[PDB]
Order: structure tokens, then C-alpha cells, then sequence
């Protein structure tokens, strides 16, 4: 489906996970950042695409980038 | 090394905002990638003020210190 | 297991949602209350943990974070395959997304420049 | 005091100059002609 | 295409327009005061016509002009009707400009652009020769920019 890219941009103030509809990002502890979190997307077979995590995301260009990919039932959000 | 509060010049190998005058919000030696936040007064399109800035960046601005009358 | 009652039918009764994969929540509810569905309009909440059918992710999702708001209790959802699969993708790590985990690791993460260079140096 | 603030601001001030400067073309269509001289 | 004060047929429009007019004006009665102002009417229509004969007019009635620079006809472009929307916008303009110089300064930037102290607006006056001084301060503004610009990346 889509594909999810993480930025080096990344704060870690959990804002994907805060906006994100059915959640496919995730925070991971990691040690190069202020806070000590990073924005991970595991389940990117579930995303839908929807971009309200770049509304949320901080940094002047924003941190999680998720380029529109190919489209299945579990990226359309159908119920049918 | 600079000290804190300097005024700014972006130079990130990204973002090209060739000199926009800005100060250091603060100094951190956790030693990161993209690190120093400054105050950009320039509102970029998400509406916040200062993010993250790598080491690049900033190299001085003032150039000038006993000759600077 | 005891869920909550809900008429207007439309929900119910869908072939699509026979062939295609369900999800399925729960929650603690300790009081008697009244709540709504993020399809439907209003239904009674019964004491202990309640099973419903839902169709879409987002769906699934959002029900938990409209719980969340109202008192504190832990959500838990289970999303099930086609055929008889049934998997924990909803807190595989039982430690809520946001904050901070142990069980920590990084799936399709470029770490390169910001204006582009889409190229991958590598998948795991 | 604070009257005057809201004198000062700009659709206030707008609309203001805005009437000086349609008054002062309807007078000038009522009164003379341009002379133009070569 | 000659001019109209020798083109027969420019003064046959005057009379054709003052005819239909006058099938408007006869159905009053003249010595009613509320219909007396159509003789000034049509006295500002007289008056208007002798001035545009002057001018090269289209023979067909339809009067045309000069835009090219020739001095016989500076009248319709270059001198009056041009300079003064040059030099009335700039003194706008120019004017705006000094305040956009005075745009900074500690109190806020937005209260400096809308919320503005009466007192620049009085002072726009100053601009009576703006030409080569508001080239200097332009210049100025050129030079301390010091190609500090957008991205564009
Ligand atoms: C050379 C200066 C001058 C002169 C001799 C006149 C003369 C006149 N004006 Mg005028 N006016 C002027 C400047 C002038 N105005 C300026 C600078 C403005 C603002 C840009 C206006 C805006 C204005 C309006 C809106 C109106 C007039 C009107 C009139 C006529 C009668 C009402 C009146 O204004 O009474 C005395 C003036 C005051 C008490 C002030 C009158 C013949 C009225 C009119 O008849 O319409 C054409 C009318 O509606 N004037
Ligand atoms: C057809 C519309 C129109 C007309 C006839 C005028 C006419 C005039 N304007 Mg003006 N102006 C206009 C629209 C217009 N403006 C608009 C839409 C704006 C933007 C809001 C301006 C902003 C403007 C400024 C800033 C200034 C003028 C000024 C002037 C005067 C120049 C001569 C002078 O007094 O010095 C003149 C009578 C000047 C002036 O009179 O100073 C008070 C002046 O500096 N105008
Ligand atoms: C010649 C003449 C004259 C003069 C006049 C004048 C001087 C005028 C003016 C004026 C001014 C001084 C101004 C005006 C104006 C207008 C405006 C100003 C408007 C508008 C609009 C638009 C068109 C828009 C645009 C845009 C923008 C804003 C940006 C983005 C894009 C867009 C497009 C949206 C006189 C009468 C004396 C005489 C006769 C004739
Ligand atoms: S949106 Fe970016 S900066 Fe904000 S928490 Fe997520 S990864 Fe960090
Ligand atoms: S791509 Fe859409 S669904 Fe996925 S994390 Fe970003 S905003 Fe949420």
C-alpha cells in the first residue's frame, strides 16, 4: 500500500500516534534526539494515507513522510 | 563550540533559507544530528516558530569583533 | 459475552462484511452507562467486557479513543483474518502506542536527506 | 481615549480615505473641465 | 481620417444624438423647474463636444487619438493624462514604502502595519520629490537585503 518514511527531523513528541486515525506509527526508543523518542510504522499494510500526521508533525519540513503508494481494501478505509 | 544566542544563518543541506536572520533559542551538547532550535520568525506554512537545525547551519554572522566599532 | 443492544439494523447483514475480515473490541466498562457507536446512534454500556462487530480499521480505532477520554480504562482490540486467523495487531508490545516502550524496533526507516533520495541503503 | 484607537484602525482609516478620494473626484467632474493646453 | 470640426461626418452624430434627445425633451413641458435642468444638460452635452474636435477624430464619428509620442497629440497620452497616474500612484507608493521602513522597530510588527499611530499617516506628506531620493532609499533596500530570500527547493 503506501510508504511510510521517517525524517531524521524527528523530535519525538508523539504527535503521529496523538493525530493518526488507525495508528501505524509507533514510538521506539531511540538515542539521537532530544526527548528519546522516534516515530516507527510497523503495520504499514494497514495505512490508509490520510496525512494528518504532517498537520501535527513540528518541524519546519515535517518529519514522518508517507508517499502515496498502491491502493488496497486495507488503504481505501471501505467497509465493503 | 559558538556560544548560545547568536544570530543565525540557514544553511541546512535541505532547507535553503539562504540567511534568514534569526537568533539561538538555546546551545545543547547531547550531540545530535539536527539539534540547535532557533526563533524563525519566519511562520513557515505548519505555524510554528522554531525547530530543529543541524551543525552546518550557522558558522557566524557578526565576522567582525574589535574593527566592529 | 454480553454486548450492548443497538436497532436501525444496517450494520448487520452484510455479505461483504461476512467475506471480508472483522474486528473485534472490548472494554472493561465497570458502571452501567449509555454511549454511542461510530456508526449508530445511542445504546446502554453493560457491566463487564463487551464484543461488538465493526468492518472498517479506522472504525476500530477511533471507538478507543473516544473511551479513552470519557474514564480510564485500558482498550483492547483484536483484528481477525479472512478465514479463521485472529491476531493481536492492536497493543502487540500491551503498552499504549504513545508512550515511551521497551520492546522497541524500526520497520521501513530511511535515514538519509530531507529534500529527497528516496532510494532505500537498506530495508532492515 | 481608546475611541481614537478604533479610529485608527484599518478599515476605519480605509473607508476615510476612501471618501476623500471619491469626494474629491465627484467635485472635480462637477466643476471644471480639464483646460488641456498643447 | 480626418478631424472632426472638418469631418461632415462627426457633426451629423451631435445632431442625431441631440435628436433622440429631443423626442425625450419635448414630451415634458419646458417651463415645469423640474424638467428646466435638461437645457443645462444639454448645455454640459454642447459644451463637450468642441473640445474633442481638437483632437484627431475617427471619421466615422467614433473619435480617436495618438499614443505613439507624437507631440501634437501628448495631450491624450505622454504628458497629462500618464505622468500624473505615474507620479500620484507613486507618491503612493513610495509613501507606503518609507512606511514599511518604519515597519519594524519594538513595538509589534502587526500593531505597526494595522493598528498605526495617526501621526505617519499625517506625515505621508513628505513625499513631494520622491524620484532619485526614493531611488537611493531603494537601493538601500536592495543592499541590506543581501539576497536574503525563500528557498524555493
Ligand atoms: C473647493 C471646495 C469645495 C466646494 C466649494 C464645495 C462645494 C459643494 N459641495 Mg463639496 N466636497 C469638497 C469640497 C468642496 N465642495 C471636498 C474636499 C469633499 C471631500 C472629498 C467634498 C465632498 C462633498 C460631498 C459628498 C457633497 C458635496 C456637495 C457640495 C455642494 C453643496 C453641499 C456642501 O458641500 O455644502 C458645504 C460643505 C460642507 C458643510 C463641508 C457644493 C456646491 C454635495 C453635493 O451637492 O453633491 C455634489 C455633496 O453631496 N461635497
Ligand atoms: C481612483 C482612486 C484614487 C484617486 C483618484 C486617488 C488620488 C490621490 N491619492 Mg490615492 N490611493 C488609492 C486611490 C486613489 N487615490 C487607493 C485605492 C489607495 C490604497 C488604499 C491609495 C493610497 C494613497 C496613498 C498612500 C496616498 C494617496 C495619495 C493621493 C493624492 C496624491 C496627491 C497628493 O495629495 O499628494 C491624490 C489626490 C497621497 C496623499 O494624498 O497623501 C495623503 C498618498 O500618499 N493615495
Ligand atoms: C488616470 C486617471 C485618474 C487616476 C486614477 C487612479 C490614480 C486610480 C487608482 C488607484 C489605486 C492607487 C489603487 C487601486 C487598486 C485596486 C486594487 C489594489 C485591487 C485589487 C485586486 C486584485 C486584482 C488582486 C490581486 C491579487 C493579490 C492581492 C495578490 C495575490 C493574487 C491576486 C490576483 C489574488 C484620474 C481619475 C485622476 C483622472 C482620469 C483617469
Ligand atoms: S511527527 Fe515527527 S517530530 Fe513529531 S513526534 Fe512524530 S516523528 Fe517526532
Ligand atoms: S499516513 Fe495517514 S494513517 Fe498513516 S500515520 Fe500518517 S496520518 Fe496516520
Amino acid at each position: 500500500a503506501h510508504t511510510v518514511k521517517i525524517y531524521d527531523n524527528c523530535i519525538g513528541c508523539t504527535q503521529c500516534v496523538r493525530a493518526c486515525p488507525l495508528d501505524v506509527l509507533e514510538m521506539v526508543p531511540w538515542d539521537g534526539c532530544k526527548a528519546g523518542q522516534m516515530a516507527s510504522a510497523p503495520r504499514t499494510e494497514d495505512c490508509v494515507g490520510c496525512k494528518r500526521c504532517e498537520t501535527a508533525c513540528p518541524t519546519d519540513f515535517l518529519s514522518i513522510r508517507v508517499y502515496l503508494g498502491g491502493e488496497t481494501t486495507r488503504s481505501m478505509g471501505l467497509a465493503y | 563550540m559558538i556560544k548560545k544566542g547568536s544570530l543565525v544563518k540557514i544553511l541546512r543541506p535541505e532547507s535553503f533559507w539562504y540567511n534568514e536572520v534569526g537568533t539561538v533559542v538555546n546551545v545543547e551538547t547531547s550531540k545530535v544530528l539536527y539539534p540547535v532550535l532557533v526563533r524563525f520568525d519566519k511562520v513557515n506554512y505548519s505555524g510554528l516558530n522554531s525547530t530543529n537545525f543541524s551543525l552546518d547551519e550557522l558558522v557566524e554572522i557578526k565576522v567582525e569583533i574589535k574593527s566592529d566599532t | 459475552m454480553p454486548s450492548p443492544s443497538f436497532l436501525g439494523s444496517t450494520g448487520g447483514w452484510l455479505r461483504c462484511a461476512e467475506t471480508e475480515e472483522k474486528y473485534a473490541m472490548t472494554w472493561s466498562s465497570d458502571q452501567q452507562h449509555i454511549f454511542e457507536m461510530p456508526t449508530g446512534g445511542a445504546a446502554v454500556m453493560n457491566s463487564g467486557d463487551n464484543l461488538l462487530y465493526l468492518a472498517r480499521k479506522e472504525q476500530a480505532l477511533a471507538l478507543a479513543t473516544q473511551l479513552r477520554t470519557q474514564f480510564k480504562i485500558q482498550d483492547y482490540k483484536i483484528y481477525r483474518i479472512f478465514p479463521s486467523g485472529e491476531v493481536q495487531y492492536l497493543h502487540p508490545k500491551d503498552g499504549v502506542l504513545p508512550y515511551q516502550v521497551n520492546k522497541g524496533r524500526e520497520q521501513v526507516g530511511r535515514v538519509k536527506s530531507t529534500i529527497g533520495k528516496n532510494v532505500n541503503p537498506a530495508q532492515v | 481615549m481608546n475611541l481614537k484607537k478604533y479610529l485608527s484602525t484599518a478599515p476605519v482609516v480605509a473607508t476615510l480615505w476612501l471618501f476623500l478620494t471619491a469626494g474629491i473626484l465627484i467635485e472635480l467632474n462637477r466643476f471644471f473641465p480639464d483646460s488641456l493646453f498643447y | 481620417l480626418t478631424p472632426c470640426q472638418q469631418s461632415e461626418a462627426f457633426h451629423k452624430r451631435e445632431i442625431n444624438e441631440v435628436r433622440t434627445l429631443e423626442n425625450r425633451q419635448a414630451n415634458y413641458e419646458a417651463n415645469s423647474p423640474s424638467y428646466l435642468a435638461l437645457q443645462s444638460q444639454i448645455d454640459q452635452v454642447h459644451k463637450r463636444f468642441d473640445k474633442y474636435g481638437t483632437l484627431l477624430c475617427g471619421q466615422d464619428g467614433l473619435p480617436h487619438l495618438i499614443t505613439d509620442g507624437d507631440w501634437r497629440h501628448a495631450r491624450e497620452f505622454t504628458i497629462p493624462a500618464l505622468l500624473f497616474l505615474y507620479i500620484t500612484g507613486w507618491i503612493g507608493w513610495v509613501g507606503r514604502s518609507y512606511l514599511k521602513y518604519t515597519k519594524e522597530t519594538k513595538n509589534p510588527t502587526e500593531q505597526e502595519i494595522i493598528l498605526d499611530v495617526p501621526m505617519a499617516l499625517k506625515y505621508m506628506l513628505s513625499g513631494f520629490l520622491w524620484p532619485l531620493s526614493a531611488w537611493q532609499e531603494y537601493r538601500s533596500g536592495q543592499l541590506l537585503a543581501k539576497e536574503d530570500e525563500i528557498t524555493v527547493s
